[PDB]
Parts: structure tokens; C-alpha cells; sequence
RNA sequence: GAAGACGGUCGAACUUGACUAUCUAGAGGAAGUAAAAGUCGUAACAAGGUUUCCGUAGGUGAACCUGCGGAAGGAUCAUUA
RNA sequence: ACGGGGAAUCAGGGUUCGAUUCCGGAGAGGGAGCCUGAGAAACGGCUACCACAUCCAAGGAAGGCAGCAGGCGCGCAAAUUACCCACUCCCGACCCGGGGAGGUAGUGACGAAAAAUAACAAUACAGGACUCUUUCGAGGCCCUGUAAUUGGAAUGAGUCCACUUUAAAUCCUUUAACGAGGAUCCAUUGGAGGGCAAGUCUGGUGCCAGCAGCCGCGGUAAUUCCAGCUCCAAUAGCGUAUAUUAAAGUUGCUGCAGUUAAAAAGCUCGUAGUUGGAUCUCUCUCGGCCGAAGCGUUUACUUUGAAAAAAUUAGAGUGUUCAAAGCAGGCCGCCUGGAUACCGCAGCUAGGAAUAAUGGAAUAGGACCGCGGUUCUAUUUUGUUGGUUUUCGGAACUGAGGCCAUGAUUAAGAGGGACGGCCGGGGGCAUUCGUAUUGCGCCGCUAGAGGUGAAAUUCUUGGACCGGCGCAAGACGGACCAGAGCGAAAGCAUUUGCCAAGAAUGUUUUCAUUAAUCAAGAACGAAAGUCGGAGGUUCGAAGACGAUCAGAUACCGUCGUAGUUCCGACCAUAAACGAUGCCGACCGGCGAUGCGGCGGCGUUAUUCCCAUGACCCGCCGGGCAGCUUCCGGGAAACCAAAGUCUUUGGGUUCCGGGGGGAGUAUGGUUGCAAAGCUGAAACUUAAAGGAAUUGACGGAAGGGCACCACC
């Protein structure tokens, strides 16, 4: 059992910063190996270049084609793969320009039948996904 | 339970609720006093002391009759041994345990009992360095150990 | 070993009242356990006791009355102020209507109610309802 | 009482010696990970068809096999004067 | 990682954050060294070097925005190269000058407060509302609204005037003039299977496109995609990505868990740490209730009293038009406010003494009394000062004696030790014995034995197997042998002797808290394995053959090497298991069993006077077990512990945090080696898993049945 005296704080205290280790979220958020790990460095956003259009086979139970992008980030150069969320977006994307990319949802895990792929797009030459899916804006000349 | 083995005994003696000195003693203080210096001058502990006036000349507690316990009389006198009896006694077993282990090194149940037997008597030895009626510097040591004995 | 005396004494009382007991022979007694006994029976809880005295360390036979629910010690004796009674209340007691928790001040001890009409704070022995 | 090395002090610098951890380049070797009845070929789950498993040693064309000791999480809570 | 004040939920407890306007510190591209000065190691000062960088007529000269604005760059990520000293203050030789401090500003959805997008009909309607007389019938009495037939009233968004405001000004406020009927002066963002509020309506698509945080939807009748309509959630605000808090009793102090789900170290000693049994209710000065003076044994508490910046937070008051705020507000010149609380811990102060503690007398080396015996003397005198005025508010050498009720709590169903009779496959050393097996030597034959349900290898007129006499080697210790005993565990079984140890029991013996658990350290630790030396029967990894098989080089068989045995030195691992730490209390019953003790009818054995041994019936203590469990607990299986748990705290050690990656990589450390100990991460995944329930299946058992079975 658990030591009960007037004099154990330390022994307390020292077990659970031991004990605390062992917890995934605990050791993910202050050992930093997942920080050095993380292509967008602890940041929500990030910019980069398309490389390539990229498609991507839904998981086992489910059939269908994931349009991805392969996008190098320009703070540190990483390669990424970001998934283009609506249908027809994927021809709002030309190969090598300006993509703002953020996380999928679940913070650095996959997400749905997607497989190996955490991050989605968001903007493209600087103009959302959105505005160009619903028509509220154009690609610029 | 034992300090030193499994085993959980109930076997003591149980004291009487009265203090008194029994009927039966017509031995004065002074006369129990005197056949305690009488055993101490043989060459018995006060256990033994205690044993013998309870089991020939009768004695219940000799605390009871004299006022004081055994070992305090024959501080008081002077005949009490150097060390402490049951010390004494656990450095006798060592000797004896480590007398034996030399012609049989391949009793390796014989070392684990001495390895008890001194950790027993480093307990006991720093009580009484505790109460100073050990020098602060007494150590145990095998080499010493029948030197003590 | 056996320490805390008072959580054996009332580890056996409680035991003795789930069990249906008219009567629990508690040992050994001390000051402190017949001190909680009699705040439990000023309150009713417990009745009339009895010390036997043995030449070393007292027993104490307790008449039980049907109408204690549980009775616990708190170990550590955490010192107590008188502003953090009520925290103390509240994690101990089953309501505000009744139970008690028996503290240790320098004016004795007593049940939470007295030591703050004494406006004392102290060390808390256990609780009782 | 106005410039300048010298019983000296604080001391940035500067080349030369080891060759320093956060950083990168190649055919590599070993391994892990994701659904894919992938050309005679079944270890485990039933006694899984040699009961399974643990430790330790060898050997294998792969699951694996064998020796020694152990466990029942066994397929026996039991076997008779 | 600048620190703090402080900031993000309120159960209580906590977890995160604090570059950031207040306080303190540091720095001015990086270092270093200085002048002046009261104050600087100052950079809107200087001098160098280092890195950048400006002009040059190429001789030289001049640099420091982490000040206000502005650029570039970096980025997911942040504003105008504006006006002014009018306010707040600061500086100066100063009432006067200056201040990108500071104050004021056309595109700041960081965020916070208030708050529009409408309020009122005749009418048909689905209605209902106080006894409705009628399903065919008063329904602006009360309310809802499909509305291509209505109607007036209200008002601010906006545009403008008056300069209120202000240092010229914008803004709010104020007054005027226009300003609403699809009041087109037109609200959005995300959803409609569940979680989770709201359509298995219609069209298209047809496992495609896509949706989907998760479960899932889509493979031509999609409640989920793309759309139309309708519906609902919040609303000038909603969605998304990250970090973080609660939810998380999934870090558990409150308050988790460790038999089988993840988990108690193989075992035992042990230092630090943590925890620790009862017990104690002219001492002192001005006036016959006061300041001083306190070693009461220091403390820990608890309760006070001071000192703890403001702002923030809590909170009192005060109609900002309400509110966020602010510190302020009326009365035909006077009244007020600008509070209070909290401010951890550590320091300072003050009652009573419950409760970790600390125990002042034990070779008495322990108050109070007569002695001053050489000494300091109200800082030696006390008529005109004169050496010498011994003990009455102190200091050493201590020579004597006395009321000290003279001073040692108890003896833990705590522990150690002694003693007594026992007890045990406990350990070591030596010594006996037993068959069996394998060899060997002799004595008697068909020409067979071995081995597996007939699938072989394996000797031979050199006689195998078998039977009988012996001899020699190693190994082992059957039956007795048990849910029996001993040991810390591993483990331990032939006799006898020696050596040391041990539990329990008995004890009116002794000591008297000496104790429990335990980082660090340490001893032992099955088997296998390693290095030396013996030995080498049997079995036997490897290996060699022989075998039904589709395919063994597996299972089977015949051989067989290291090993298996012993003596040293290593190794330190097991399903080292009760998959259950240890110490201590309490909580049912019963029958046994091992040991010790106690009591008792009787039955049996050593000459007829007794114990004692073997039985019998009981009681007590420890132990290995056999138990319902609706005491109780658990998910149950089950467990008298795995109970005494939301009615949650006896003490303490180790240890787990979804499944994989993985006990892997790496570092360290031990080892001759094999390997041991400590021991990640990237990545991957929606489950893996535990108990049990039904079925199905079993080359699983029991009992039956059928010529769609067999015989």
C-alpha cells in the first residue's frame, strides 16, 4: 500500500514525478522527442510547396481514392502529405505553389480510412479551399 | 512474529495480577539479596540466577520480594559481566557458528544463519551504545569475536 | 507491528457493530482511546464501558448499542485549524445533521462542534456516526 | 604640462592542437510497420491430431524440433489392502 | 527558464501558464576596456577587436531602432513613416522651454459589455377556452398562423445642419431636415443515422466521387456523398487546426490499481528514509492585586497580535441611461465616499498543554545550611579627604554532618536472550546398505533375440537372447511416501556417527523498546550453460542410420557426442507460481492432521509396588491444509481473504497506466563466453485483453439410434 506518514511528501512527490513518466500524454508532452519529430514544430499551421498530386487507398473495409498532396514545408524543408478534403478541390491545386496546411483533427494521428496521413489543406495561393469550393472566390490570374 | 524467522510463537510467561511476596516466602529481602551474590559469585547470568531462586529455594519474582531485578542488584554490588548476558550470548553462537563454518565451507546454510546471527547482534550492540552501556567505539569483528567470549 | 492503538480500538468496534455484537472487548486501552470513547458516548453512540485492569495495559469491554454506523481513526493525526473544519466535515461526514469528528486540542478532546465553540483548532483522531 | 615598445594589469582577438552534442550526403547490412486465400508445402486454438507454456542449450528447408529442469494457465481437484 | 504580483475550472484537492503595461533583474549586434560624473563598466557616451554595413575624389571619414513610426527578412502569427504637449508627470539656471514618456487618431471580429434585423387587422381557415341546446350552427373572450385582397402608427441604420466634445478635431451624447412594406434597409455559420437538436422526403451518383473527430455511409429503392426543399443549434456571430484545463477516481494527498484484464522483486538479510505499545493531575522591588526579573527541558502544534506594495481576485457603497466598467453622484455654497476580507510557506509576539518528540538523580560526579581561611568591598572613607572597618542583594580552592516519604513506572496475547523436554526428507562432513542397469569371466541350445499393432537398422558353428554362479564400475535411493514434515527461497527421503543451526511448545527466568518495513549494499539461488581436474553406468542436445508420410534432416525405433555424476571457479536466470509482498489487529462454523504442552474413563507392553511408550476422549498454542459465503468482497471465476473500501486513512517496500514497435535500439555496468541488470524513441493501431453465457466444432469422453450407415 501507499505510505501514510507525516514526513512522506518527498517519497510522494518523487514517486508520482516517477510514476508520471509513464503516462503516454505526459511523456509525449515533456520529453520532447515528439516535438523534434513533429514536421510542424509544435505549430497548428504551416506553409508549403506542392510537390506532386498524390492518390491514396482508403483503408481495408472501404474503397475509394484519398486525394492527397506531397507538400515540402518552407520552415524546415520536411516532405508532407496533406490531404485536399472536398471533391473537385483537388483541381483547385496546381502542382508547385502555395499550400497552407494544418492537422487533421486527432493531433499527430491518422484520421478515418486515410492511412499515414494527419494533415489537411487549407488554403491554396493564399485563397481558402473553402471560397474556391463554394465559389466565393476565383484562383488568381 | 520472530525478528529473524517465520514463525509466530506465543510462548511466554505470563505474570500474576498480584505483586505481592507470596505466603510461602519467609526469605527476607536481605537473605534473596545474598543467594543472588551467592549464584553471581558461581559464575551465573542473572537468567540463570533468576531460574534457580524461582525453581529450588522458590521466588516468584525476585523484583517482587528485593524491589529491585537482578542485573540492577548486581550493578549495585558489582558482579555484572563487562557485556551484557543475551550480547554475550549472540557472540557465542557467532563463534561457535563461524568455528564451525571453517571445516565446513560447504554449509552454505551454516553462513546464512551467522549472517543472521551477526546482524542480530549489530542490532543489539547499537542498542546498548544507544544507552551507553556499550563504549561508543565497541565493535563486533570475527577475528575479535572469541576475544569477547 | 501493532501501532496506533486507537485505530485497533476502533477498527474492533466497528467490526463488532457490523457483526451484530452487544459487547467488543478492545486491547489494550489508553487515554486516548478512552477519551474517544467517551465523546462517542456523550453522544449516545456507545454506552456504558469498562476498563479492566491488568497489571500492564488496561482492556476495555464496550456495550454497543445499535446505532453507530462507523466509526474510523485518520492517520496521519493531521493538525486541524479552525478554517479547514469545514473541508474536513464535509469529506468525513455523511450530512450536517449528524455525525462527528473528534479532534485533539490542548483544551482536551473533543468532537468538532465543541472545538469550535472553544474556538480551538487541533489534531484529528477520527470521525464517528 | 601635449605622440611611442619596457618589474605590469584587465583583456577582446588571431593563427596552429586535439578534432566538440543538438546537423546534413551514398550501393549498403539487420529489423519493424498497412488489407492483399499470391504455383505440390501448417506452428497454435479441440487431446489442434507429438497436450501447451517457462528458463536454458543445441539444430532447422520455415513455422519450429530435440535434450534438461519447471508450471497447469491440463486433457487428472478423485482410484480404493 | 527572466523571477514575482498574477492568469486560465470553482465539488474538495489540484493541473497548466506568467515574453507582456506593476515591482525586481539583465541587455542594447557579440565580447572587452574606460572618461565624465553623486550615481554608468552608460552604448540616442567614448576606445579597440569580432561580424555586418554607409560615403569616398581611394588619402580617409562615419556606424548601432530589444525607443516611436516605418521598411526587408522570418514566418501560422501581430497596426499609422499621423496630431499634440491640452491631461499625467519628468527634466532644466526655469510660473515661461522641452518630452514618439505620455495623451489623441478614416478599413484592429485578440477579447469583454450593451444591443437592431420589427410591434399592432376584417377575412377563410386546424383549432381549442366558463352550463357550447346540434357531427349539418355566436369562436377581435383568450390565443396560433398557409395569405398572389389589407391598414395605419413607431423607430433607428444611413445621409446632412447646428461645432456640444477636443490642444484645430473625429466618436459618443443633443437638436433639427430627409430616411421602411418583398419595411430588397433582404444574417450568417455549421449540421439533419447515433453520440447530439433536427427528414429511412425528392433528384443525381453507384465502394466512384466523396462523407465520416469515433462507430460507420457509398458496390442503381444512400436517413450519411453532390444538390433542391424542409427542419435545428448558436447567433453578429459560427466553423476549423493546435497548446492547455475540466471531464481523468485514465497519475488517485483527498482518491486508483497489482490471483486470472498491465502489474508483488526468486528469496532473505540489511544502512539511510518512513513508522513505532501502556504509563506523569526574604524564588520577586515604593500600598498586605502591580512593570520589571523567567532555562519553565529548546520544540512541533492551536489560537491570537504586529508586519506583510498597488493593481488583479473576493467584497461594501454608488442608477455608467443598464452592463463591462469607473471611483465616483441631485437637492430652491453645504453633506459625504474613495471601505473591508485574503495575502501562502519561512521569520516576530502572546494563554492552556490533548496529541511524533525531547526523559533533568543510577559508580550520585544531585537543592538548603554555620564556616571569607591570602582576595575584589553600595567601582575600600562617611569631623576638615589618612594604611587596617572577616560573613547580610556575587565570584574559585570545595575539610565535616543532617530532614532527602532520598532517587530505577510497568513488564506489551511487541521484541531479543537464557533455560527444559522434545521435534523435522533442514544443512555440512564422514560412514554403511539395497536391488536394478551396464560390462566381464565361467557353466547349458533352437540357430533366434531387439524393437515397434507384422514399415527396418541392430550378432552370429567368433553361441546372441535366456537360465545359474560370481566379479567391477558409476548412477539412483522404489514400495513405505501422505493435499504429511522441514527450510528464507532454490530445495530436502538407505543406515550410523560427528559438527553447528532451527521453529514451536513450556516458563511466576532475564533485558526492558532494543521494534516493523526497507534506497544503498550483501548472502543464497532449480535446470541448462562456461573454464579447469576426476569420473564416464544409464539416459542423451548435436550427429549417423532405419522407418508408415506427398514432403523429416519431426513425432516412432537402433546407436550416439557434449552433457547427465563428483571436486574447484563462474553464471544469477525459470509458469523461481499461491501467476496473491511483509509486519499487526478484528471478523462464522466443523471435522481432521503435524509438533509441543495440559487433563481425563478405560485397553495394551518389560518380574506382583509407578511413571513412560502405543491407543482412546478432550482443552491450549504455532503450522500444512479441507469451507459455505445472503459475514463480507468481487467483472465474474472465485477468495474466511482476494473481507473489515465513495460508511474511502494501522505501518511500510516494490510496482502498473490501451495494444504493438519491444525488453528492441542505444549508453552504462557485470561476465571467459553464453548472456544478465538498467532500458527508449520514431512509427503503427481501435481495439488488444479478462470472466462468464449460448451455439457451433473437436482425429474429446459417456449413453443411445439409422440398411438415404455398417456388419
Amino acid at each position: 500500500g501507499k505510505c501514510r506518514g507525516l514526513r512522506t511528501a518527498r517519497k510522494l512527490r518523487s514517486h508520482r514525478r516517477d510514476q508520471k513518466w509513464h503516462d503516454k500524454q505526459y511523456k509525449k508532452a515533456h520529453l520532447g522527442t515528439a516535438l523534434k519529430a513533429n514536421p510542424f514544430g509544435g505549430a497548428s499551421h504551416a506553409k508549403g510547396i506542392v510537390l506532386e498530386k498524390v492518390g491514396v487507398e482508403a483503408k481495408q473495409p472501404n474503397s475509394a481514392i484519398r486525394k492527397c498532396v506531397r507538400v515540402q514545408l518552407i520552415k524546415n524543408g520536411k516532405k508532407i502529405t496533406a490531404f485536399v478534403p472536398n471533391d473537385g478541390c483537388l483541381n483547385f491545386i496546381e502542382e508547385n505553389d502555395e499550400v497552407l496546411v494544418a492537422g487533421f483533427g486527432r493531433k499527430g494521428h491518422a484520421v478515418g480510412d486515410i492511412p499515414g496521413v494527419r494533415f489537411k489543406v487549407v488554403k491554396v495561393a493564399n485563397v481558402s479551399l473553402l471560397a474556391l469550393y463554394k465559389g466565393k472566390k476565383e484562383r488568381p490570374r | 512474529g520472530r525478528m529473524h524467522a517465520p514463525g509466530k510463537g506465543l510462548s511466554q510467561s505470563a505474570l500474576p495480577y498480584r505483586r505481592s511476596v507470596p505466603t510461602w516466602l519467609k526469605l527476607t529481602s536481605d537473605d534473596v539479596k545474598e543467594q543472588i551474590y551467592k549464584l553471581a559469585k558461581k559464575g551465573l547470568t542473572p537468567s540463570q540466577i533468576g531460574v534457580i531462586l524461582r525453581d529450588s529455594h522458590g521466588v516468584a519474582q525476585v523484583r517482587f520480594v528485593t524491589g529491585n531485578k537482578i542485573l540492577r542488584i548486581l550493578k549495585s554490588k558489582g558482579l555484572a559481566p563487562d557485556l551484557p548476558e543475551d550480547l554475550y550470548h549472540l557472540i557465542k553462537k557467532a563463534v561457535a557458528v563461524r568455528k564451525h563454518l571453517e571445516r565446513n565451507r560447504k554449509d552454505k546454510d551454516a553462513k546464512f544463519r551467522l549472517i543472521l546471527i551477526e546482524s542480530r547482534i549489530h542490532r543489539l550492540a547499537r542498542y546498548y551504545k544507544t544507552k551507553r552501556v556499550l563504549p561508543p567505539n565497541w565493535k563486533y569483528e570475527s577475528s575479535t569475536a572469541s576475544a569477547l567470549v | 507491528v501493532r501501532m496506533n492503538v486507537l485505530a485497533d480500538a476502533l477498527k474492533s468496534i466497528n467490526n463488532a457493530e457490523k457483526r451484530g455484537k452487544r459487547q467488543v472487548l478492545i486491547r489494550p486501552c489508553s487515554k486516548v482511546i478512552v477519551r474517544f470513547l467517551t465523546v462517542m458516548m456523550k453522544h449516545g453512540y456507545i454506552g456504558e464501558f469498562e476498563i479492566i485492569d491488568d497489571h500492564r495495559a488496561g482492556k476495555i469491554v464496550v456495550n454497543l448499542t445499535g446505532r453507530l454506523n462507523k466509526c474510523g481513526v485518520i492517520s496521519p493525526r493531521f493538525d486541524v485549524q479552525l478554517k479547514d473544519l469545514e473541508k474536513w466535515q464535509n469529506n468525513l461526514l455523511p450530512s450536517r445533521q449528524f455525525g462527528f469528528i473528534v479532534l485533539t486540542t490542548s483544551a482536551g478532546i473533543m468532537d468538532h462542534e465543541e472545538a469550535r465553540r472553544k474556538h480551538t483548532g487541533g489534531k484529528i483522531l477520527g470521525f464517528f456516526f
